[PDB]
């Protein structure tokens, strides 16, 4: 807590530097995002994995806002403190730094609060910000940023008269005591289901996805991407299935097809884009569909295998972005038409392009492979045909994964040469990290 | 020895695609992955003497566990025992001899040394599914060996049709890779385990065996999904002899063999009918390596009618891929060699005489023709007459229609290699180019080759070569009799005027053409409703203007 | 560098403590009633400190009032800085050698976001109104009239440039030759009694500076007088 | 176009409107479709009607 | 034949020099005005939907069609999982009130 105050006040201070010292306000910035990926690696070497399933637990008060670290929590932490610094890396002006900055303080608070009324404070706090980011001014769109906000909004109303139904019927919004109170919990699903289902992209309110993860800079995918679709995710396994069991059981079918259609059809809609970051950004609603179905069946060891997938594509969705981010940067196009044969101009891009490709379609030696497997395993423990649909439709993900590999890379060379130190260095965390998880994950 | 049958290949991919090999050069590359292959063939051949003969299986912790979350529980371990020395001993002594062919055929490739590490990548992918003791290694070697399938068919990328071939091998082992990973799910949930050693079956939920064997059918293309066998020839030679010999297609037939859970109708169907429509494919082509091809789908369906039969069928099926593997590949490197010699021609009807082609290549290509099409005392005389008196005296009535099936396979077999030695040399020269390939070491790639050929005769496979299966005179012989019937129609060169039904056969049943528009057009189409109409259509909400 | 930090928050305290001081001052003038604070008059400074950095002017040197040195700012022996010139060393350190001049209303500098530092030699005239940006001048140069000199050029020892024109950037003028033009281009070798008269120009300015410091000694004295 | 006295010229164009497939043949293809790649829910559901008719003869011819 | 470098490194801008510099746009594309048409109407398609005849039945046997028979399958997988681990049948939304949740001190 006085470390979190340090680290924010330190992260404040790039503001004060005049602006005259390019090198100093480049080299305070990184620091700025580099201090808190050691600070939770310590914080991973603190836990004990024998001991308590809330560790490290701070409240303040009565001011809501009370934290605690779980195994969930601490991955994502530890995910979201890798990216930052690569995002830092792909800005340059002190109005972006500042932005992530703000936006690093509040994920990483809303990663481990125990407080509905606080993970409501914290989560939707980085509105503006979001759309000041999508929507800026030269180079990105006013429509998208307009659709993320309004889906966003409209989701956290929906939750917001329930969060303080559930206050007043049982006098708190701390999640230990309102999972050991009798609460409705039909309106209070209700509530929850409203903002995650808006925030991990479930159909039909998915809209705003396309148009955001595109229009955005290539570290604002990274984050909205690698990041921001997870706290759904964690939203489900901290909040909505402790407090609102029964709930959570009697709306399986329509979760399940909800999640079913949402894989279907936007695998489907996946083969017609023509364009490369549009391609990109579909892929990531079938995975979070499976995501959602896995945490939902609730069977085998859900939350393990859930929390695995949602780090296994928080680390080869961003890199995809990094690629795609590289190409549009050097060459000052989206569109397929215009790439062909960057194997011959970008052998180390396209080298990079292909195995994260791989890593995407789940194949082995990349963690999405176990990461896949297991969510199979706990969707099948329910029954044996949801996880066939899962099965059967493999074909539909490698073809449009192969057919933009292969009409970008191949062919008559044309297009940008290879990458610069930087561009490699962007990349090559989520690299090792994914060689890591996909060949001796655990220990 | 026994863990360098596995890792040395794959350090030997390592050291040819790393930046280690722009200090060696292509010469330099060469002699690292002709080294790296014959270590690993020597260990192989250590393992085969030590528990196909003595009999002393191993077993080794190699990398500790992979992952293990609740009872899922892989582990990085080995286990070598009779199928994986025969699998082992197979496919290291098949890719010794394709890699020294490819160290001069690939010569004036621009690439050679990335060619050569994706050979030796492919290689280990493959031992590494061999030597895997549970099913998620095994899944390992098999996504392995699938990718570098990918990456050695479309090899010539500048080329659309080899890209469009790559990927269609992709996907259509894509669809049986899902039905087999279903089939993982089902045998892990009702027998608690992943280890091959304690996966045993009598009695299963009829899903197990049915979704393997759809896996299986995938890699080793059976009946619909044979489609994308025939494409793959648009990879250079020695992709196609590994492809055709070692690797890859004998995978399915390997997990049929290993797991033994099937159900005997569904196997023996789906082996008869693709062994007699492989048979009548190969018979109407021209393209030279297509022919070969459609032989490899024809065996293929042979070897799974066999482990239909039972455990004695098994055992017989193994060893028939062990002795098919050495005379297709022979087959694939004089074809090669035929092919450079007349000028980059793959058309049969543009050959003839003995001057495009060396003494060795000649003989090469008539030896292992002659393995093919079962002739007295040869080594797939053996093996594909053990499995053809194994179906005349089994007593399930649908293997009566299979064993008919798989004679008039034979017939066809020694019509059209008949047909293609005798358009390569026997014929009046047709084409323009005689640049015949003397090089000492595709030679003796041949001349291995030819030795493992002569090694199935002397020692066989199993203790089934000289058991005898008590059949009259009249069944015993008629194989023999069905091989002198194709030479003798192939060598008269006759034909029929009926040729509705030759363009019927020689298109191949329009498989290709049919599959264009049942799923494929559809899915295009599915995806066009889905985005506009449900996309920017019934679920868009737009803006309010004022 | 932590030395730099040292000196930053002496200078940030050292300031705060002058704001201060000043505003007390001027709420005293305003309890007096006077309001001779209120003056706007000319607050030109000569020498011009940027933060922690102060010009280091030799004392045998000379900046006329009018003239002014910015940031770090090196003058050597016998140099001068003449009326109206602007040498600015705020972004990028500015070094002048030893007897050169800088003439009336001439500005040297490095202030671009890309130059290297201006590097003045041993006897170097620099002309009325010339521009020097970001540059290099070898021993014995003179710069002509109204001529500008761009980032990274190099114009070594002995060479002439005329007057109005202007060399490129990163453009090497060899030894004892006369460039002219506006795309500068080398025009002749210096001839012998050209380069006496090279040679004799830097001491009369030495001599010219004594004098003009001596009456602008006498200027301030009758400065000194009204007020004290 | 220094090759199309090699190779052929560009003259002749792809005859396809670049249209889509009839709704008719769309929904026929797409119903064998879902018949044969989705042959274990038809499997399953048979079992469960199989299983279902046999419990109901049992309650049937018991309680008479 | 630009110089945007000295002998010693430091990168030069060049903004006077009359040779054309290497930089970030060196390799942008030359831009076919068809193709950026064509973009264009995809990257604004909902502008072209109508409930024409061929739009109204493919959004119900396709759209309504599937979403409705992944909703029976759901339903179907829930209620033989209940069934094959001995539950009775239990409250769905909208299934009147019955059993949810099975009690861990209960053997079923
Ligand atoms: C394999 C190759 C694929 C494409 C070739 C099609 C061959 C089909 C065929 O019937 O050809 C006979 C064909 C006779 O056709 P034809 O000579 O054009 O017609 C007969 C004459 O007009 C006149 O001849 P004829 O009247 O003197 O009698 C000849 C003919 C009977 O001719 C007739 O009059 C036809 C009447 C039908 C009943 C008798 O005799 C038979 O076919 C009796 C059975 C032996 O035989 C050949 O000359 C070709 C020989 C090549 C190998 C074929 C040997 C049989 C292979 C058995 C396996 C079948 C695989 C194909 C699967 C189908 C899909
Ligand atoms: C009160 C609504 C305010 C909140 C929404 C808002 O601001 O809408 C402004 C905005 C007004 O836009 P507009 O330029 O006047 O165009 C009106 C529609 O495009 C009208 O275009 P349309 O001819 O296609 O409208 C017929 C409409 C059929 O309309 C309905 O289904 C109305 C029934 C709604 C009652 C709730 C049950 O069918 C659909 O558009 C698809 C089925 C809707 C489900 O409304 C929309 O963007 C459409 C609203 C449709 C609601 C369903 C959204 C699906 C997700
Ligand atoms: C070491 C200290 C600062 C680090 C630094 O800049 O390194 C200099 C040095 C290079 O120095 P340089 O290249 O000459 O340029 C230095 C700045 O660019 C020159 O910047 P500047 O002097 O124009 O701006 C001041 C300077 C830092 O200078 C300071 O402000 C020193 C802090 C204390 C002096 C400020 C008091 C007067 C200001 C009034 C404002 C508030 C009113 C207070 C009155 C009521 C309070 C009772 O600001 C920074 O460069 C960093 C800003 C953040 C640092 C601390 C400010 C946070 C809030 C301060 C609260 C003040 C309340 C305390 C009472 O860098 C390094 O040594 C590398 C970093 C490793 C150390
Ligand atoms: C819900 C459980 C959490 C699992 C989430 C999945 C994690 C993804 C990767 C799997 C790694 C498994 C690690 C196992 C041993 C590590 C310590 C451990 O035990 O895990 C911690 C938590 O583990 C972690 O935090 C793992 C961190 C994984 C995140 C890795 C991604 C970030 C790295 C990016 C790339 C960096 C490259 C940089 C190099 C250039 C606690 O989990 P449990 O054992 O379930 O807790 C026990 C429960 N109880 C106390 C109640 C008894
Ligand atoms: C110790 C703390 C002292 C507080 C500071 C002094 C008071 C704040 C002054 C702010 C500056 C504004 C200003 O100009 O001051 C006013 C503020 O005025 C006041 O606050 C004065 C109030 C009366 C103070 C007490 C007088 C003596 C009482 C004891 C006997 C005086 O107005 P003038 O017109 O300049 O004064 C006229 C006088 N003279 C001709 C000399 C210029
Ligand atoms: C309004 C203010 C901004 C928004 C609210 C921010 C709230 C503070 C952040 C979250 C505080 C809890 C950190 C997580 C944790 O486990 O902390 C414990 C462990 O401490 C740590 O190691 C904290 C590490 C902090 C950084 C890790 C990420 C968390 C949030 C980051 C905020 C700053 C990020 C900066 C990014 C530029 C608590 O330590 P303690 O000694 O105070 O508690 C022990 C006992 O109960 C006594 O109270
Ligand atoms: C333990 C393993 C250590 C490494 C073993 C592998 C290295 C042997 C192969 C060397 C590289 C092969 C390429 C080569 O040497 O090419 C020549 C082929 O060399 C040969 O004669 C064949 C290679 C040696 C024999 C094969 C060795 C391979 C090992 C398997 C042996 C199995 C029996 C080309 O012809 P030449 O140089 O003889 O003639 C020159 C020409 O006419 C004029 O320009
Ligand atoms: C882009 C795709 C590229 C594909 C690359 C090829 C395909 C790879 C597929 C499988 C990858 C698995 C790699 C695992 C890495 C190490 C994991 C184990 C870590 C560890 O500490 O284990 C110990 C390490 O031992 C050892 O490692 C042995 C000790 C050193 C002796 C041998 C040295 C290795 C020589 C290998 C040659 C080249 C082979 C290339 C694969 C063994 O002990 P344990 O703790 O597990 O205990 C149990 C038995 N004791
Ligand atoms: C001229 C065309 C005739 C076609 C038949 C092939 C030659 C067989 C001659 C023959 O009549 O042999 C019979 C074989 O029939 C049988 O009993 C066997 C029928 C099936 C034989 C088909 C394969 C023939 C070998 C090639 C008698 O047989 P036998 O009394 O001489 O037999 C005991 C001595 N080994």
């Amino acid at each position: 807590m006085f470390i979190s105050v340090l680290l924010i006040l330190f992260a404040l201070c790039v503001t004060l530097i005049p602006e005259a010292h390019y090198h100093m306000v480049r080299v305070w910035s990184f620091v700025a995002t580099i201090i808190p990926m050691w600070v939770v690696t310590w914080m991973w070497w603190n836990f004990d994995a024998s001991g308590h399933g809330l560790q490290m637990l701070v409240i303040l008060g009565r001011s809501h806002l009370a934290f605690g670290i779980d195994g969930v929590a601490l991955s994502l932490m530890l995910l979201t403190t890798v990216l930052f610094p690569i995002c830092m890396m792909l800005l340059r002006t002190v109005a972006g730094f500042m932005t992530f900055i703000l936006l690093e303080v509040l994920v990483l608070s809303a990663l481990c609060v125990l407080d509905l009324l606080g993970f409501y404070i914290l989560f939707e706090a980085s509105l503006i910000l979001l759309f000041l980011l999508i929507g800026r001014a030269p180079y990105g769109s006013l429509e998208a940023a307009y659709k993320i906000v309004l889906y966003t909004m409209a989701g956290s109303l929906v939750l917001l008269p329930t969060l303080f139904m559930i206050y007043s019927e049982c006098g708190t919004t701390n999640v230990l005591y309102m999972t050991c109170a009798y609460n409705h919990q039909t309106v209070l699903g209700w509530g929850l289901l409203a903002v995650l289902a808006v925030k991990i992209p479930l159909m039909p309110v998915h809209l705003w996805l396309p148009e955001a993860h595109v229009a955005a800079p290539t570290a604002g995918s990274v984050l909205l991407a690698g990041v921001l679709l997870k706290l759904g995710g964690i939203g489900f396994l901290r909040f909505m299935l402790p407090v609102v069991p029964e709930f959570c059981v009697s709306v399986f079918p329509l979760v399940s097809t909800l999640c079913l259609v949402s894989f279907l059809f936007s695998t489907l809609s996946t083969l017609r884009q023509i364009d490369l970051k549009k391609i990109v950004a579909y892929s990531s609603i079938a995975h979070m569909s499976m995501v959602t179905l896995a945490i939902f069946s609730q069977s085998e060891f859900s939350a393990y295998s859930s929390s695995f997938l949602m780090i296994a594509h928080g680390l080869i969705s961003p890199a995809l972005f990094l690629i795609v981010g590289i190409l549009y940067d050097r060459a000052h196009t989206k569109f397929i038409l215009y790439f062909s044969g960057l194997g011959a101009s970008m052998p180390i891009g396209s080298t990079l392009f292909f195995l994260f490709t791989l890593g995407n379609l789940a194949f082995p030696l990349f963690p999405n492979f176990i990461a896949e497997v297991l969510c199979m395993v706990s969707i099948f423990a329910v029954h044996e045909l949801l996880a066939y649909v899962f099965c059967v439709c493999q074909v539909l993900g490698a073809a449009y994964g192969f057919w933009a590999f292969n009409r970008v890379v191949h062919g008559l060379p044309r297009g940008p040469a290879d990458v610069t130190r930087t561009e490699f260095h962007t990349v090559l965390p989520l690299l090792i990290g994914a060689v890591w998880l996909g060949i001796k994950p655990m220990a | 020895m026994f863990l360098l049958s596995v890792f040395f290949p794959l350090l030997g991919g390592l050291v040819n695609t790393s930046p280690i090999a722009r200090f060696l050069g292509h010469r330099g590359s060469s002699i690292i992955a002709i080294g790296c292959m014959v270590v690993a063939f020597i260990s192989s051949v250590v393992i085969y003497y030590e528990v196909v003969f003595m009999g002393c299986a191993v077993s080794v912790d190699v990398f500790g566990t992979w992952f293990s979350v609740g009872t899922f529980h892989a582990g990085w371990t080995f286990n070598f025992d009779l199928l994986t020395a025969n699998m082992l001993f197979t496919v290291t002594g098949v890719s010794m001899a394709v890699h020294m062919y490819a160290c001069d055929y690939m010569r004036q490739d621009p690439h050679l040394n990335l060619f050569l590490g994706y050979l030796s990548y492919f290689t280990g992918f493959m031992c590494v599914l061999v030597a895997a003791d549970n099913l998620l290694v095994m899944l390992v070697g098999w996504e392995g060996i699938g990718v570098c399938s990918y990456l050695l068919i479309g090899y010539w990328s500048h080329r659309l049709s080899a890209v469009k071939s790559a990927q269609k091998a992709i996907l259509v082992n894509r669809v049986s890779d899902g039905l087999l990973m279903w089939g993982v799910l089902w045998v892990w949930y009702h027998l608690g385990s992943l280890e091959y050693d304690l996966l045993n079956v009598y009695s299963a939920s009829g899903f197990v065996g049915l979704s393997i064997l759809i896996g299986a059918m995938g890699k080793s293309a059976q009946i619909l999904f044979h489609v994308w066998l025939a494409d793959a020839m648009e990879g250079p030679t020695p992709v196609s002899a590994l492809i055709h010999a070692a690797t890859l297609v004998t995978a399915g037939v390997y997990l049929l063999v290993r797991l033994h859970i099937h159900d005997e109708m569904f196997v023996i169907i789906v082996g008869s009918l693709t062994a007699f429509m492989a048979g009548v494919f190969g018979a109407t082509q021209s393209d030279l390596k297509r022919v070969i091809a459609y032989s490899t789908c024809s065996q293929l369906g042979y070897m799974m009618v066999s482990l239909g039969l039972g455990e004695t069928g098994g055992e017989a099926s193994m060893g028939h891929l062990m002795t098919h593997a050495s005379f297709k590949a022979a087959l694939f490197l004089a074809a090669g060699m035929v092919i450079s010699g007349n000028g980059g021609n793959q058309h049969i009807a543009r050959y003839g005489g003995s001057a495009h082609s060396a003494m060795f290549t000649m003989l090469t290509l008539m030896v292992a023709s002659l393995s093919l099409i079962g002739w007295p005392e040869l080594s797939g005389f053996y093996s594909k007459e053990t499995i053809l008196n194994l179906a005349a005296i089994c007593a399930d009535p649908i293997a009566d229609v299979a064993h008919t099936l798989l004679l008039l396979t034979a017939m066809l077999t020694s019509a059209y290699t008949t047909k293609l030695f005798y358009q390569c040399f026997m014929v009046d020269f047709s084409g323009s180019s005689v640049t015949p390939v003397r090089n000492v070491l595709p030679i003796l790639a041949m001349a291995i080759l030819l030795l493992d050929i002569m090694l199935k005769v002397w020692v066989g496979t199993n203790l089934l070569s000289g058991m005898l299966f008590f059949l009259p005179w009249g069944v015993k012989t008629l194989p023999f009799g069905l091989m002198v019937a194709g030479i003798l129609t192939a060598t008269a060169a006759v034909g029929s005027e009926r040729f509705t039904l030759i363009r019927f056969c020689g298109s191949r049943w329009g498989f290709d053409q049919l599959f264009a528009r049942s799923p494929v057009n559809p899915i295009f189409d599915l995806g066009r409703i889905t985005w506009a109409i449900g996309d920017r259509g019934l679920l868009s909400v737009g803006n309010l203007r004022a | 560098n932590p030395i730099n930090g040292l000196k930053t928050i002496l200078h940030r305290v050292g300031f705060a403590m002058r704001e201060s001081g000043q505003a007390l001052e001027r709420v005293g003038c305003r309890l007096q009633g006077v309001y001779s604070f209120e003056e706007k008059l000319n607050r030109h400074a000569t020498v011009l400190p940027m933060r922690h950095n102060v010009p280091s002017l030799d004392k045998t040197s000379w900046v006329a009032p009018s003239g002014m040195v910015s940031g770090s700012v090196t003058l050597g022996e016998n140099s001068s800085v003449w009326y109206g010139a602007i040498v600015r060393g705020d972004f990028q350190p500015v070094v002048v050698g030893s007897n050169s001049n800088i003439q009336d209303a001439a500005y040297v500098g490095a202030t671009s976001e890309f130059s290297g530092p201006v590097t003045i030699g041993d006897n170097v005239s620099v002309g009325h109104g010339a521009v020097l940006k970001g540059c290099t001048v070898g021993d014995n140069v003179l710069i002509g009239m109204n001529s500008i000199i761009s980032e990274h050029a190099e114009i070594q020892s002995g060479a002439v440039i005329a007057a109005g024109s202007y060399v490129e950037e990163g453009t090497t003028v060899p030894s004892g030759e006369v460039w002219a033009g506006s795309p500068a281009k080398k025009l002749r070798d210096v001839r012998a009694g050209e380069a006496e008269y090279l040679k004799s120009l830097p001491g009369r300015y030495t001599e010219l500076a004594g004098e003009h410091k001596g009456i602008m000694k006498v200027l301030k004295m009758k400065q000194a007088e009204y007020f004290a | 176009t220094s090759l199309d006295h090699v190779f052929g010229d560009n003259s002749n164009k792809l005859n396809y409107n670049f249209e889509p497939m009839g709704m008719g043949s769309l929904f026929i293809r797409t119903m064998v479709m879902v018949g044969v790649f989705f042959f274990p829910v038809f499997i399953m559901i048979n079992d469960d009607y199989k299983y279902t008719s046999f419990l109901d003869k049992v309650a049937a011819a018991k309680a008479a | 034949e630009a110089k945007q470098f000295t002998p010693d490194g430091k990168y030069m801008p060049g903004i006077f020099s009359k040779a054309k510099p290497l930089d970030r746009s060196t390799q942008w594309v030359h831009k076919n005005p068809y193709i950026e048409a064509w973009y264009y109407r995809r990257d604004h398609f909902e502008n072209e939907f109508v409930w024409n005849y061929r739009t109204t039945i493919e959004a119900l046997w396709f759209l309504g069609g599937f979403t409705a028979a992944a909703y029976a399958l759901s339903v179907f997988a829930f209620r033989q999982a209940d069934r094959r681990s001995g539950y009775p049948k239990r409250q769905i939304l909208g299934d009147e009130p019955a059993m949810v949740l099975p009690d861990e001190r209960q053997f079923y």
